[PDB]
DNA sequence: ACGATCCTCTCGAT
RNA sequence: AUCGAGAGGA
């Protein structure tokens, strides 16, 4: 069930980096570590916030009406 | 000049790396605190929705929109709602956005907070403007619709602080260390050989001098110096998170100043 | 059973509960919401008309308001519907059923009540949230602990009831329990963990703290005692903030094994003037102990004074804690490296003699002891070679833990942890056992059908060599399992079993009591003891002393 | 291919099973102070060999990470509290109308996984949050 | 407005028992050999070591809440370094011609071995230690 | 709940100033106490918090799987290589009051259930409701707002306290309480009761 | 629902003054001056510098239930010296050095550049 | 059966229990507007005040003591001597 | 040595020896008539019964022999002035402390010990949960029922 | 075995000594062996101690007994308590169990014994054999909802 | 759900005893407390 | 013949 | 609301 918008731990907004995060992974072909460190997601409350969402959201999509 | 003095190391939109010395912990940290805490700011308090299709609860967006970051310099000059004579609210104490959003493609439409759409009068001051620092400019993802899925509300942000919620707080996270090697003695590492070779050393010790072996122990030295860093949701500037956190916690004081007097 | 004895009553509540620091041993927090329906039938009187009136004013939805007021006739006016509600000039007489207010008597329980602890009075305390809450060394009396547990609250509703309970009841009242004529309420976790650190030699503390850990004791003579130190720096020990909290004219000496009125290990204790000279504060102490600081000040200074200690000492213990901070990581389970190899070889000759059995035995040299089956003795022998091991690795263990250990360092308060604890955490677990054997040969001659048939060795009947800490092999798992499941069933046994012993007990004396003759008889009147206890003395008001006539050398009964 | 077989508790009285095949098939020709001990693969007699000794555990104990640095009885509880847990029991909860219904408004998946909850698809459906724990003495509450 | 006792002492034991601000002394008598000293002393604030020369005092002066600075400008029994405040609790016959006493700083504590002290040293809770160079 | 068999019910939520803090300034979302761990031996939880820590940091999923070679030791020289002290303690100050803590503490990143059963969905609490029909004591259930057991045992303790008269109010003027009238030669309920 | 409005941490209610002062009963030149709506911020901040002042004797204060956002600070201050004074005093070295803060942190925000 | 006050042998002290009931029903009847023959030192709660009429000895109440057999003793809250 | 007695004596004393702030040092004006006479007198006015006949006079003299042992061995000549140099005054108002504190130790009649008794023993039993006997639960359960059947009979002879 | 021993020169000393354990039971006849001290053999098997010594012996061991379960688990408990228990098994002369069985058939009004296991039989052969309860026992004045002689109600309080 | 579709129920010398057979065909530890302990299996 | 307390809830039937 | 079966909390 979509991105957390901020993180519950800090606060630092986090939800306006799911999309760039995911692309840094399919494409720019990088490793969940890295792709966080560059998103600017220095700190672990910070990193389990994206790093450990599921996107479930994209599931319940697919259910027609 | 007087007491309380800076030294700022980095800075930046977000974060301000900067030595605050010759000023009490306590005071350190009172500031610390009021940062994190009584700083007012604008956010969405209070969502009016119309229809919403989607897969996500009305109150789970709800909750969301609130999260979402607005603009917040000018508040100073927007109301309490609580304070305002309205009934209610205005746009002398608030701002209303409105969110309309239609799955159109077949591609599932995502809807941002660039989306949402202040609607009452502004009054020329820079107030309630979903943040941004994307790099593709789609400050957050609110949700997302799938073939013909509707949308469409209406939120009042409104004036407020971390204390009654924390999505009113615009400093996210503050670093905070004071005497880097332990010459204070503030602390008794835990060790399984050798404290100083299993506990890291962190960058602000290189601004300060080691301990010199087999000098006695200074029983009379007190905290001095605090290596801080603000990061800054963004509503509000980094640079005045520290002003305004510094008012703030100013005024606090003059309020029971203020209150010995009218007794 | 269910009807007559046993009913189902009205003013009660019930709820989950968690601790709070913060409140009185005696009290207890009862969330605003049960105190606006849980109410009091308080008859009208010139002595509080105005509290009574206001509330009725206040209404059944603000806190101290009320609901109901009842007249004369017998009437019954409800103050949330009724036109006049917002009317009612109240009348001498009348009734007025209120709120439950703060301090009154409530009668808190939690179950299965086997004790008259499982059910005692506290001082009410309306509080924002809903959960009952209670003071911490009220937890073992009813036996519980914040995990989810839920307690029944009753009230009281005449007068006399009320009394009945303050009086009788009343937590202050039950601090010394006559079952184990000890106290049955000591200081636990953080109060216990920390009173101990903030005694240390060690330790000292300076003005700012020292100024708030005066004032955080509310009985404060407000008279800041002088510091144990006033050289280059004025500091005070912990001993010395602490003293605040005990009360004046409590004595205590103890001795603990090396002691000597200068004990190099700040061993013992030493109370006196209500002022601590010497000994780190711990469980023997503080704990709900026989000789207990607690046992002394309810006998000397009176139930409610020591009902007060408790707060006191925590307030202060607390806060001191609250600032000093205490932990624990799987760090505090690791052991020397070197030790770690005496250890495993520990066990590596443990093994040894265990084969060097088994091969004798196998040789039929082996001497059966009297009674015994060569068989016997055999088992008997491995099962004490390996537990001996065990012992020993995890002594070899306990002995690196260095006083910084957090482990080690709740051990010492008594806190939590045991030798047990520590040796499994950290060196070999053991030898699991069902049935009093080590494991059996589930599968024909064997224990799992990864081993050979006929197998003794330790490995194969259940013997887990490795810790908790480096973790447990397929086998071993297992095994330990095997243990682990005989031990959670007979637990689930040994409850029901005593559950039906604790009623025919009490079924069988149900009606014995001390008549007015100091007697003690049954309904009958058959006498079953002709003085109580032998000595008509009340079990609360004894303790062990020791009669110095007995022992000594006939010299020294003489000199 | 006759790779594997079934066996019931009845063949299993006439086999010897070796745990790891690795580690229990190669010939004894320094050992890691921090791995855990294990004895030695003495038998010249294997007739199978265990697919994997963490499959001796079921649904509920599989989702306990290190349950093998574990007190017996803990993992037992932790089993039976696995059932209390909430989170999307299934992804179409919103199409469904039935007595009461638990869900986490931002399930994660936990940072400390088994190689066998790929299985039980618990990432996919997690019942828990990653949140920041601090083992320590604060407020005393 | 007195003094009770005053000797210098030489340190022959410093020992550390577990402990990393305090050490528990134990100097001997300069002059007097009948007299021995056994002391907890805070090592942190006034580090001691291998045979000193200590000067020790008692009395019991220079009990109302303690107060601090201002006399900083005031009265200074300060001609020492290192000074201690407690609470004496028992008076031992060590036996022999010689006789012994037991004080208590907060938890720090101090045994005192002689004789002639029958009369210098008091029998109540006063009594501060002091000691210098 | 963590993963562990250790659950806990929330005692209070501090707001992040009030809760202690990491230098880098991360505080915790929850705190749990020392003493719950020496007696329950379920060092795995401890181990997690190790791995979770490191894993998060180094984004990799962090694989407790049991019968593995992974140590805590590998998983310390792990976490050292990422700049902390290689056991998951890390100074910590005070929110109250901005000094350090003079005792380092366990922290990192454990998975944790929400389990079911919340305060609010028990708080039941009755004072004189409906009773049963057959019986004319209270009813059973907070769904029906009835009364709580004050069964055999609870009686025991009262009658253990000497508190009789407590006890009467309690088996009467609260639940069961009624007016019979009796004939004075056989002493039997067969009195028929014309009030008027 | 038996939670209070968060807003009562701030907001004084109704009957509710942002001090009482009472006079302790202890000490002489003592006072407990209890505040509403105000925490550890505040209390810890002004309990500091009330110790800076060498006409001081005492000075601590409490937080006596975390539930409530309120405290108490006493005051014990040298005779002739009413506390309310020491207390005013605090309250201003506080505000000044403040200001000061405010003042210098502007100006090195200013010679910087990003 | 009666018993003179005199050839008396229970306990002069009053019990708990018995103080606890003495306590209760009189702070009962001072719930009920009953006179008081105490004087308030500023007393409100029926209680606290019957508490404050025994400790002055002025409650006209008397205690019978049933032995087991039958007879009994009857003792007033006057002579009963209040340790506890 | 160590049995469970009411009053603890030993703490009396110590609260004489700083309620009258008794010097070591000096000589104690007690007679060895007061000390000797006194213990004596005080064992006359412990009472637990209070019937004036033969009978219950005697169970009397039984339910306070043991205490009155401690009471004696404690109170003795040397010890009051060798051990614990008492004074006349202090000495005299221990006295008349340990009578008081004595019948406040005695039960008081309407104490309901037939439960009092039952859970006492109930209670403790089911903390009970684990050199071959049959104990815990089961043997208790063997006791309460009076089995014939016992387990682990024995016999232990000398 | 262990044993302390007063030794001549008056302090008690400990004087290690042989004793037999037996897994088997016939008191009646052990004693009489010469050799043993008739005066100290013992046994866990109360009943039998009952039978041979007597039932104030028996009473003796019972409480023995009871006591090593409670003290062998560390636990204490005040002796009055058990004492009481093991008194009450045993003033009717012979060894009453805590079973139905024993207390039950005690002579008590029949309401007690209606409270515990055989209530519906036990009011039968009651009201079959006309017995008059006494309304004396504390689980009838339940049952009547009464104050009963427990210690709000074994003095009267009158004016 | 999965737990629930995988568990086994045993009505009515030693049955609530892991017992060495079960190795590799039940779960060691998933078991309910109490009541039916060790009867409800779970494979 | 009995078997632990108190508890909330869910399904189904003359 | 009675009534019977299982599930769960401590
Ligand atoms: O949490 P838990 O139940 O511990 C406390 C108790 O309630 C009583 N009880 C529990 C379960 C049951 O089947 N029957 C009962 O009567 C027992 O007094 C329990 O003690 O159980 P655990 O998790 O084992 O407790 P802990 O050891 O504290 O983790
Ligand atoms: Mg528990
Ligand atoms: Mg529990
Ligand atoms: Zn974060
Ligand atoms: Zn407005
Ligand atoms: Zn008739």
């Amino acid at each position: 069930m979509i991105v957390p918008v901020r993180c519950f731990s800090c606060g630092k907004v986090v939800g306006d980096k799911w999309e760039s995060y995911l692309n840094l992974l399919q494409e720019d072909e990088l490793d969940e570590g890295t792709a966080l460190s560059r998103l600017g997601l220095k700190r672990y409350c910070c990193r389990r916030m994206i790093l450990t969402h599921v996107d479930l959201i994209e599931k319940f999509l697919r259910y027609n009406p | 000049e007087e007491g309380p003095q800076v030294k700022i190391r980095e800075a930046s939109k977000d974060n301000v790396d900067f030595i605050l010395s010759n000023v009490d912990l306590a005071m350190a940290n009172s500031l610390r605190r009021v940062m994190i805490a009584e700083i007012p700011t604008l956010a969405i308090d209070s969502v009016e929705v119309e229809t919403n299709t989607t897969v996500l609860a009305d109150e789970f967006i709800a909750h969301r929109l609130g999260l979402i970051p607005l603009q917040s310099m000018d508040i100073e000059q927007l109301e309490y709602s609580r304070d305002c004579f309205c009934e209610d609210h205005c746009d002398k104490c608030s701002v209303v956005l409105t969110l309309q959003a239609f799955g159109e493609s077949e591609s599932t439409t995502n809807v941002y907070s660039k989306d949402l759409v202040i609607v009452s009068n502004l009054m020329g001051r820079n107030i309630g403007h979903p943040i941004i620092q994307d790099k593709e400019g789609n400050g957050v993802l609110i949700c997302k619709l799938r073939k013909g899925q509707e949308l469409k509300l209406t939120c009042v942000a409104k004036k407020g602080i971390a204390k009654e919620h924390a999505k009113w707080g615009p400093a996210a996270a503050i670093e905070f260390e004071y005497d880097p090697w332990n010459k204070l003695k503030h602390t008794d590492y835990w060790y399984e050989q050798d404290s100083a070779k299993e506990w890291p050393q962190s960058k602000n010790c290189e601004y300060e001098d080691p301990p010199n072996e087999g000098d006695p122990f200074d029983y009379k030295a007190q905290a001095d110096t605090f290596y801080m860093n603000v990061e800054s949701v963004g509503s509000i500037p980094v640079d005045q998170v520290v002003v305004r956190g510094i008012d703030t916690l100013q005024k606090k004081v003059a309020s029971i100043l203020l209150a010995l007097t009218q007794m | 059973r269910g009807n007559l004895m046993g009913k189902r009553v009205d003013f009660s509540a019930r709820t989950v509960i968690s601790g709070d620091p913060n409140l009185e041993l005696d009290q207890v927090g009862v969330p605003k919401s049960i105190a606006k329906t849980l109410t009091y039938p308080e008859v009208v009187t010139p002595y509080n008309i105005d509290r009574l009136t206001q509330l009725v004013r206040n209404g059944p939805n603000e806190h101290p308001g009320a609901k109901y007021v009842i007249r004369d006739s017998g009437d019954r006016i409800d103050l949330r519907y009724s036109k006049r509600a917002g009317d009612i000039q109240l009348q001498y007489g009348w009734k007025v059923e209120r709120h439950i207010m703060d301090n009154d008597p409530v009668l808190f329980n939690r179950q299965p009540s086997l004790h008259k602890m499982s059910m005692m009075a506290h001082r009410v305390k309306v509080i924002p949230y809903s959960t009952f809450r209670l003071n911490l060394s009220v937890t073992s009396p009813y036996n519980a602990d914040f995990d989810g547990d839920e307690m029944n609250l009753h009230v009281p509703q005449s007068e006399e009831t009320r009394a009945e309970l303050s009086q009788l009841c009343a937590v202050p009242l039950q601090i010394v329990s006559p079952q184990s004529n000890k106290p049955c309420m000591g200081i636990v976790q953080d109060t216990l963990c920390g009173i101990r650190k903030l005694t240390l030699r060690d330790t000292f503390i300076e003005l700012d703290q020292v100024l708030n850990m005066l004032y955080w004791v509310p009985d404060w003579d407000g008279v800041i005692p002088t510091p144990a130190i006033i050289k280059p720096k004025p500091l005070w020990s912990g001993k010395q903030i602490l003293s605040v909290a005990i009360p004046n004219g409590i004595h205590l000496q103890r001795f603990d094994e090396g002691t000597t009125l200068l004990s190099p290990k700040d061993n013992g204790m030493l109370i006196i003037d209500g002022q601590i000279i010497f000994g780190v504060v711990e469980k023997k102490t503080v704990g709900s102990s026989n000789g207990g600081l607690i046992h002394v000040v309810t006998r000397e200074k009176g139930p409610q004074v020591c009902a007060k200690l408790f707060g006191n000492i925590q307030k202060v213990v607390n806060f001191w804690l609250l600032h000093n901070g205490f932990s624990t990581g799987i760090g505090d389970t690791i052991a020397d490296g070197p030790t770690m190899r005496e250890i495993t070889e520990t066990i590596a000759e443990a093994k040894k003699k265990v084969l060097d059995v088994t091969k004798e035995a196998q040789a039929n040299l082996l001497t059966a002891k009297h009674g015994m089956t060569l068989r016997e003795s055999f088992e008997d022998n491995v099962v004490r070679f390996l537990n001996e091991a065990r012992d020993k690795a995890g002594r070899l263990a306990e002995v690196n833990l260095k006083d910084l250990n957090n482990v080690k360092q709740m051990v010492m308060a008594g806190s939590k942890g045991s030798f047990i604890n520590i040796a499994q955490m950290s060196a070999c677990v053991g030898q699991q056992s069902v049935e009093g054997k080590r494991i059996a040969f589930g599968f024909v001659d064997r224990t799992l059908p990864h081993f050979s048939k006929d197998d003794y060795s330790p490995e194969s009947k259940g013997f887990v060599e490795n810790s908790y800490l480096r973790g447990l092999t397929p086998q071993e798992f297992f095994f330990h399992a095997m243990g682990g499941r005989e031990g959670l069933i007979d637990t689930a046994v040994k409850t029901a079993e005593t559950g039906y012993i604790q009623r025919r007990l009490v079924k069988a004396l149900e009606d014995i009591m001390v008549h007015y003759d100091n007697t003690t008889r049954n309904s009958l009147g058959n006498v079953i003891q002709f003085i109580y206890g032998e000595d008509g003395m009340d079990a609360a008001h004894i303790e062990k002393q020791s009669l110095d006539t007995i022992g000594g050398s006939d010299a020294a009964f003489e000199k | 291919e006759g790779l594997v077989e079934y066996i019931d508790a009845e063949e299993e009285e006439s086999i010897l099973i070796a745990m790891q095949p690795e580690d229990l098939e190669p010939a004894e020709a320094d050992v890691d102070p921090a791995k855990r001990i294990r004895v030695s693969h003495h038998a010249t007699t294997f007739t199978h060999c265990e697919i994997h000794p963490s499959m001796i555990l079921g649904v509920a104990a599989s989702i306990i990470p290190f349950p093998d640095h574990n007190q017996s009885p803990r993992n037992t509880y932790q089993s039976a509290m696995g059932k209390q847990a909430m989170g999307v029991f299934l992804t179409n909860y919103n199409v469904r109308m039935d007595t009461m219904a638990n869900i986490l408004y931002y399930p994660q998946k936990p940072l400390g996984t088994t190689r066998a909850m790929e299985y039980l698809k618990f990432r996919e459906l997690p019942a828990g949050q990653n949140a920041i724990v601090a083992i320590a003495c604060y407020s005393g509450y | 407005s007195n003094t009770l006792f005053d000797d210098i002492f030489q340190v022959s034991e410093v020992d550390p028992g577990r402990y990393n601000k305090v050490c528990r002394i134990e100097a001997a008598s300069t002059t007097q050999d009948q007299c021995k000293l056994t002391l907890d002393i805070n090592v942190e604030l006034f580090p001691v070591a291998a045979q000193d020369s200590l000067t020790v005092t008692i009395a019991s002066s220079l009990t109302r809440s303690w107060r601090p600075p201002q006399a900083g400008d005031r009265s200074l029994a300060d001609d020492y370094d290192y000074v201690m405040y407690g609470t004496a609790y028992k008076f031992e016959e060590v036996s022999k011609d010689l006789i012994a006493v037991y004080y208590s700083f907060g938890g720090l504590l101090m045994r005192l071995e002689g004789n002639y002290r029958n009369l210098n040293n008091l029998k109540q809770e006063n009594a501060y230690l002091l000691i210098r160079r | 709940a963590s993963r562990h068999g250790q659950k806990g019910t929330i005692g209070i939520t501090y707001r992040r100033e009030d809760m202690p803090f990491t230098a880098e300034g991360i505080v915790p979302d929850l705190i749990i106490n020392p003493h719950a761990i020496p007696s329950r031996m379920t060092v795995a939880h401890l181990i997690e918090c190790l791995l979770s820590k490191v894993a998060a940091l180094s984004g990799n999923e962090g694989d407790a799987s049991p019968f593995t070679d992974i140590t805590v030791e590998g998983i310390s020289k792990l976490l050292r290589e990422h700049g902390y002290q290689s056991r998951g303690f890390e100074v910590m100050y005070n929110g109250h009051t901005g000094k350090k803590l003079m005792a380092q503490i366990f922290f990192g990143p454990t998975y944790y259930q929400r389990l079911r059963h919340m305060v609010d969905d028990k708080i039941h609490a009755r004072a004189r409701g409906p009773m049963q029909v057959l019986t004319r004591q209270p009813v059973e259930g907070r769904s029906r707002d009835g009364g709580l057991r004050f069964g055999e045992m609870e009686r025991d303790c009262m009658i253990a306290h000497g508190a009789a008269s407590f006890l009467k109010e309690r088996l009467m003027e609260a639940s069961d309480a009624f007016r019979v009238h009796i004939c004075g030669i056989c002493g039997l309920m067969t009195v028929i009761a014309k009030l008027n | 629902m038996n939670a209070p409005d968060r807003f009562e941490l701030f907001l004084l209610g109704e009957g509710e003054s942002k001090l009482k002062i009472d006079p302790d009963t202890k000490a002489p030149n003592a006072v407990v001056i209890t505040f509403e709506k105000e925490d550890h911020t505040l209390g810890n901040l002004i309990r500091a510098e009330l110790l800076n002042d060498r006409k001081v004797l005492f000075a601590a204060y409490k937080v006596e239930h975390p539930f409530f956002a309120r405290f108490k600070l006493r005051i014990q201050t040298t005779e002739g010296y009413d506390p309310k004074d020491a207390l005013k005093n605090a309250c201003n070295s506080i505000i000044n050095k403040l200001g000061a803060l405010k003042t210098n942190f502007e100006t090195e925000w200013n010679l910087q550049t990003l | 059966k009666a018993i003179p006050k005199d050839q008396r042998a229970t306990t002069p002290y009053m019990t708990k229990y018995e103080r606890a009931r003495i306590l209760g029903t009189r702070a009962l009847q001072i719930s009920m507007n009953a006179p008081v023959f105490v004087d308030l030192e500023g007393e409100t709660d029926p209680l606290r005040i019957a508490m404050k009429e025994l400790a002055e000895k002025k409650i006209p109440l008397v205690i019978r003591r049933y032995l087991p057999d039958g007879s009994f003793e009857d003792w007033s809250v006057e002579e009963l001597i209040v340790d506890l | 040595a160590n049995w469970p007695l009411p009053v603890n004596i030993r703490r009396i004393i110590q609260n004489a020896q700083q309620t009258f702030h008794i010097d070591h040092t000096k000589p104690s004006d007690l007679t060895i008539k007061d000390i000797v006479l006194g213990v004596k007198d005080l064992q006359e006015n412990l009472l637990v019964l209070r019937g004036k006949n033969e009978i219950i006079q005697n169970a009397q003299r039984d339910a306070v022999t043991l205490f009155c042992c401690l009471l004696r061995s404690r109170l003795a000549t040397r010890r009051v002035l060798q051990e614990y140099r008492l004074t006349k005054q202090a000495f005299d108002w221990v006295l008349s402390n340990i009578e008081a504190q004595f019948l406040r130790s005695v039960v008081h009649p309407g104490e309901m010990v037939g439960v009092l008794a039952a859970q006492s023993i109930g209670e403790p039993a089911t903390q009970m949960t684990l050199k071959k006997v049959t104990s815990g639960v089961p043997r208790l359960k063997e006791i309460l029922n009076v089995a014939k059947n016992m387990k682990t009979p024995s016999l232990t002879v000398y | 075995y262990d044993r302390k021993v007063p030794s001549p020169t008056g302090e008690y000393v400990k004087e290690p000594e042989w004793v037999l354990e037996t897994d088997g039971v016939n008191l009646s006849e052990v004693m009489t062996v010469p050799g043993i001290d008739p005066t100290r053999i013992y046994t866990n098997s109360f009943i039998d101690i009952m039978e041979v010594l007597g039932i104030e012996a028996g009473r003796a061991a019972l409480y023995k007994e009871v006591y090593n379960v409670i003290a062998s688990d560390g636990s204490y408990v005040n002796y009055r308590h058990m004492a009481l228990l093991v008194d009450v098994m045993t003033t009717q002369g012979g060894l009453t169990s805590v079973t139905r069985h024993g207390f039950n058939r005690s002579n008590t009004g029949a309401l007690m014994r209606c409270s515990f296991e055989e209530t519906v039989e036990i009011l039968f052969e009651a009201g079959a054999s006309a017995e008059l309860d006494d309304c004396r026992g504390v689980s009838e004045n339940v049952i009547l909802g009464q104050m009963a002689p427990i210690g709000t109600g074994a003095f009267d309080v009158m004016i | 759900t999965l737990s629930h579709l995988r568990r086994t129920n045993t009505p009515i010398a030693k049955p609530r005893q892991l017992h060495n057979t079960h190795w590799g065909l039940v779960c060691p530890a998933e078991t309910p407390e109490g009541q039916a302990c060790g009867l409800v299996k779970n494979l």
